[PDB]
């Protein structure tokens, strides 16, 4: 019984954009869905319910009525999203709640950006390199939320895949790593780069 | 409206130790709070129903008192709890969080693996040379200066840090220094970390 | 007969309790917002106790408990009527 | 016959509530000072539930109350019988 | 026959009113400690409407209240069935 | 038969008395935790006052209440009736 | 459904007056009239209800018996003002509100003033004036209210009838003003200066 | 008895900016608080029941909260909306009002049109000579002094100022000067404005 | 309806004294007898009530179960005062109230003072002496509540009889004073100092 | 237990003046308080019940406000009003009484009658020697030294004052001067006031 | 009716024990038995409760689930003790309750210490000796709880048995006296040193 | 949780005094206390119930008031009342203890019984050198010193004290002087108290 969300990526202050909960589980006739936000840094914000059956949707002053939830058929629920301020620049995960009144399940969440400023696509540069050795790659100058995998998801280990700095140009340079046992160079080792927001797939090899 | 405050905001607290949660609701608000961890990046988990027990949430777990005083207690801090821990209301509508009580696990003092990275040439060609620097593994937090033919530079180094290993309770860190290729080019001797 | 009674109740009692939930969340400090805390207060209102623990704020919410009084007293004072025959038709 | 009882009660409520708000206004802090909010108590009353969120604080107003009850209760255990008999006749 | 019910009641009303306030002063926060608010306690309980603003906290008070139910109940479904039969016997 | 419904009651009373204290106890803040205290809960329910200085918090709890309301107020409805004959058959 | 509002100028302290606000609209059984005050640049101030149907009059502390509250026939409430004080110096709008605890409609609301000061009558006196110009008139030594239209009520346009001033003398001198385009002079320009307090009617005439 | 405090007194928010006004009951009055507009001269009018509309209010216009914190907000300040707002209980006999909200709208620097007045030869005869200045349609509120044959004029200066334009949200003045005849007779040239 | 209180004047510290409370006047059944206190100089102090109907007394924490209040017969109610601190030494009013919580009539009132000093007698010497001539008596070196009129009674205006003053030496020494026009000596001008708690009667004459 | 809190202990308000008298329950009491006035020396005097008007209490008299605040109010004060005035709970066991608030009436300044009196032959056997000296009728309450043979007597001098008259509200004294007889043959020419 | 306590002495942190109540009385089907402890020069804490009817233990957070307690045929209830912290270092008295809510009867209470120090054995030393002549003993070197009569328990009168001193060393160094006159010695003086802990029986001898 | 906060923690009170004993609920609990006597070693004994007597309790016993104030007082302060007082709630679960209060009777000065202690031969040859010094039956509490061979020593002084006597109200002390034999060899000659 778990919980499936599309949809969210960039918008223009003042514009739209709708999320999505598809059911997936054994789901009872009189369950409420919610809707947990969470900013940057920043604490869990409850901002609305809405049970499918009766379709009754309660909301927050902070979103007020800037935002509509949606219910059945698809057994989804939705965020209509209007009115967006550079605030609400944040993760967004639904949860069911059975009546009971705390969130037993949570959809893995999507990010909403919100800014006047345009999408890139990253430039991606291998850092190739005993003992063991570590191997990474620059996945530069992006806007908006990168992915980063090695060999298809393949290799995990030792792996500091970073957080987002935000370059002093406004750019999301990031920097993936991996350490390895030097006797591997020998071994495939190929740096995929993901975007939903700048449909990239860029995948970079690492000899010395 | 209902103002779960919780306590303390950051926790450095040894492994194994007795780690204590404390969060105070504005008025009584019946046994309807609930507790949560969220781990970095990952979604809020619920951990303590009516502080009642989940199924699968392990036994070093606990969540008493009332009044307005719940606290949520790690009997033996572990290497996988640091996370960001969360406390809801259910008593009155609408549904509020707590601010969130961050914990860290504190562990003998380790140092860095350095691993200085010269900037690609496909990079280079671009016209900026961004020089990285890895050091991996380490606790504390806490010092990682360049210097090009040792004058020292301020310019344009940019350090980020990780989320805390879910085993080692370990850091790593990657200060980037990014720079003209043409100022580069003027001179490439090269990280010396403290 | 009897069973219908009990049912009926249990129906009303269900009914309330989860139209409540319903009826009142959405205003800011509802009380009676969760099915578990609506059925203490659907019993407690079919029985006329009153204890005052739990109420709803909101109209549509009265409007519930109105119904839930109504129907839930009328289906309590038949399963009250039938143990009270059978421990008269016995003893 | 029923629709006497049932209409009887409606009166009685239109009838209290009119009567304690009228009853209630003029004291420093009186609750039971609107209609609609009058309603609510006059109900809640006349079921003997007695949450007790209402009441009066008036000697006059308790007075109204009374009445409440006494037409109120006996007229409601007539629509509480009503529905009670329009269950058993039937199954 | 019913002028003996409501007077009973009137008195079991008037008895318990007297008792409760001796049965409760003396208590420090005794609430129910004059006749005239020990009264509309009376009434609010041989309804069985139970607002909860008056009660007594002593022993010997909820002895006093027990019978007040007690009787005041019975003696209130008195005139509770006689107003009943005045509305059915008629229409 | 009328000595038969008293008893019943107050085994009821007792009862509920009994396990609500039992139910009660460990639960932080709960009020209704001593029989003394847990027996005018019980009477005030079985009654259906409900005046609500006490009453139970958790769950085991209320269902015991349930119980109490459920077995306590068909034999207070029978105690009820009884004097409600006695004063009946003689004037 | 609107509320008409008599009565109410000038009185001496202890002295009396009775305000009146006739019904006119579909006015139902069981409405509450209200009163409310507004001193000079204050707020607003409860002071008394009453439903015409049984006639029962609440008032406020503030208030206490010094007034009352009276009712049906005419359709009228009215509000009875002994024991006057320098405080109640204010304008009092009566208000319906039906049982339902707030004012859906407000009488027009009229100016008690209270001083032992006498009544003044005042000298009105015209300013006289390219672009669009500007032309006005005194409205000079008044006790106590004062109304100011062009034309009969005609012009309303770049009009600026100012506050009352009280003259250092101890009399509301006014200066009503008017902007007009320069070609007008050719146009009917006369201030209309009505007083209930003094029954004036002076109308004043604007050559250069 | 009960007090409501409304927050702030006075706003000076620019226009279609977000304006947000509290009121704190002194206890729990349920959701028995109305709003109300009230236009300089004019009567209040209610904007808000049970912080639900009314037809007629604008969209703008929305009020919500509990606790003790009633809060109307306007979604986008309009120039029809230099007003004073006021807030009402209903929850305990008697009613009351809060304190009272000011709004003032913020535009661009204006400047003002000035119109120097002559007295009335009329008055003139009457014994004293009543000198009037315009000031038309100008931002901010805030200096008009006076000099008779460049003298600096202290006596008899009476400015009034006026309600906000419902349009513009503009401000007009008018300084009076008042002089005996015999002092005006004594000397006239004639407001210069800062 | 007035009520009759008997008893109290000078008792030991530790010692006993009973005041009285005599009906005098149409006495409901259900009717509460209370006991208030005066210190010196000093507020009210609710002490006891009894309903002398079930004979059932209520005390304050201030007197526990140190005083008895005690109940038909004669439709008196009393005041048993046992272990006895210099506090108690005050006035002692007793009141109806009819269940209603407030205090319809109040009897006269005594004093009980608590010293280990021994009573006195007082010495009592005229003060004799136009316009308007006052004369006086001094009353003086009493212990403990000493009455003084003038003509048995007869004469009251102008009338000054004093507070009592604590001599330097431990004794109410008084000063009695009476206003009269000088044409009167003629009239007969007579001091009457009475003491319950020394059986006093001292009448003393006022030539120059 | 509850605490009725009267305000202000001591009032100094001229005659057909706005008196009045505050007194905060420490709880909610009902309206479960009555008034009293008790003039100097007399039984306490029921004004108001639950702040409810008294068969014979005069139309000046009214009491009213709730919450916690109870107000008995003066309309006029008059010379008769001269009294301590007391405020009672009924609300909960047991009975309890404000502290009380004494009014003193205002007039206009007067000025002391004075008849210095020598000491009782019959006293002067005594072997002490009692010289009084009375101040009549005078407004305010305060200044009387003094000098036998014009030295100045600060030995046994015992001021006693009067409560103020129930129609003048004015104040009469009595100075003492108590000597030893022998003290008293020595010199005797004898209270000059101030 | 008394309540009569075994077990319990010393312990290892994080170690175990048990207490026992047995009842020895009219003890009737629902009565609760209660644990309350006292550390050293500390107040009472309530920590568990139980109804050996339907077997049902409520515990205090402080104890939360580290400590079991255990109920009808030996009339016993008992205090299982698991996970020991240095704080838990008290005396553990048990007490009956009648559903009333207070503690009637109370069992005389143990001693539980807590540390990762070993038993000791006392040393035992004679004090031997006009008027009245003292004569006592020392106690040297224990741990943990000692018990000191004169005589096998016949002579208690002038008789300080002092408390247990903290030796610099890390032993219960105590010191036992008596006083008695010297004529006496004549007279046996045996003080009787027992422990639990260190089964010891050590009886001393007081010649001068 | 329930907070019963006691007051004062100590008492020096005379024989046969009024003593009083305060004890705030942090919240009303009824009249759902009960007081404890609980002398030095010996379990709690039940005073009050309710602030209700129990059988063989003394009549110096009382208990009474109400609102958050439980007041246990001693009618004439006894010797046999030296003990530690505790109060104890019922109204919430769980119940929960006052800090308590300890009483000390006050009595006229006395003087000690001094009795100086050489050590026991037996433990001479052990090898330590245990001397103590006996101070029998004085108030107050409050200067035992020791010098061998006049040399003033703070070395191993290990003072006691006893529990005050339940009918003396009297103080013991044993002072000890603990020493090397090889020290106490060096010299023997001896605890001048003050
Ligand atoms: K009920
Ligand atoms: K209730």
């Amino acid at each position: 019984v778990q919980l499936v969300e599309s949809g969210g990526g960039l918008v223009q202050p003042g514009g739209s954009l709708r999320l999505s909960c598809a059911a997936s589980g054994y789901t009872f006739t009189s369950d409420w869905i919610h809707w947990v936000r969470q900013a940057p840094g920043k604490g869990l914000e409850w901002i609305g319910e809405i049970i499918p059956s009766y379709g009754r949707a309660n909301y927050a002053d902070s979103v007020k009525g800037r935002f509509t939830i949606s219910a059945t058929s698809k057994n989804t629920a939705y965020l209509q999203m209007n009115s967006l301020r550079a605030e609400d620049t944040a993760v967004y995960y639904c949860a069911r709640e059975r009546g009971d009144g705390y969130f037993d399940y949570w959809g893995q969440g999507t990010l909403v950006t919100v800014s006047s400023a345009s999408t890139k696509g990253p430039s991606v540069f291998p850092l190739a390199p005993g003992g063991t050795a570590a191997l990474g790659c620059l996945v530069k100058d992006y806007f908006p939320p990168v992915t980063v995998s090695w060999n298809s998801g393949a290799l995990t280990s030792g792996v500091h895949t970073f957080p987002a700095v935000l370059q002093s140009s406004g750019l999301y340079s990031l920097s993936s790593v991996v350490t390895v046992p030097s006797s591997s160079l020998t071994q495939t080792y190929i740096c995929n780069v993901n975007h939903k927001p700048s449909n990239t797939k860029v995948d970079k090899k690492v000899e010395p | 409206d209902i103002q779960m405050t919780q306590s303390p905001s950051s926790l450095s607290a040894s492994v194994g130790d007795r780690v204590t949660i404390t969060c105070r609701a504005s008025q009584s608000i019946g046994t309807d709070i609930h507790w949560y961890q969220q781990k970095p990046g990952k979604a809020p988990k619920l951990l303590i129903k009516y502080a009642e027990s989940i199924s699968g949430v392990p036994s070093r777990f606990s969540g008493s008192r009332s009044g307005t005083d719940f606290t949520l207690t790690i009997s033996s801090l572990q290497p996988e709890d640091f996370a960001t821990y969360y406390c809801q209301q259910s008593n009155r509508w609408p549904f509020t969080f707590g601010q969130g009580t961050k914990v860290e696990i504190k562990r003998t003092v380790a140092a860095p693996s350095v691993f200085i990275f010269p900037p690609s040439d496909s990079q280079l060609k671009s016209g900026t040379a961004s020089v990285v620097c890895l050091l991996n593994n380490f606790y504390p937090r806490e010092k990682v200066q360049w210097k090009v033919d040792n004058a020292l530079q301020s310019g344009n180094s940019q350090e980020s840090v990780t989320e805390q290993d879910s085993k080692d309770s370990t850091y790593s860190l990657s200060s980037t220094l990014t720079l003209s290729k043409a100022d580069y080019e003027k001179h490439k001797v090269y990280c010396e970390v403290t | 007969c009897a069973g219908a009674a009990t049912v009926l109740l249990v129906i009303v009692l269900l009914a309330g309790s989860y139209l409540a939930v319903l009826a009142e969340r959405g205003a800011p400090g509802a009380q009676l917002i969760t099915y578990p805390r609506a059925l203490w207060w659907s019993v407690v209102t079919a029985t006329t106790v009153g204890y005052g623990d739990l109420y709803p704020v909101t109209l549509w919410g009265r409007c519930v408990a109105v119904v839930v009084m109504v129907a839930g007293i009328t289906s309590f004072g038949l399963v009250t009527a039938a143990l009270a025959t059978w421990f008269v038709g016995q003893c």
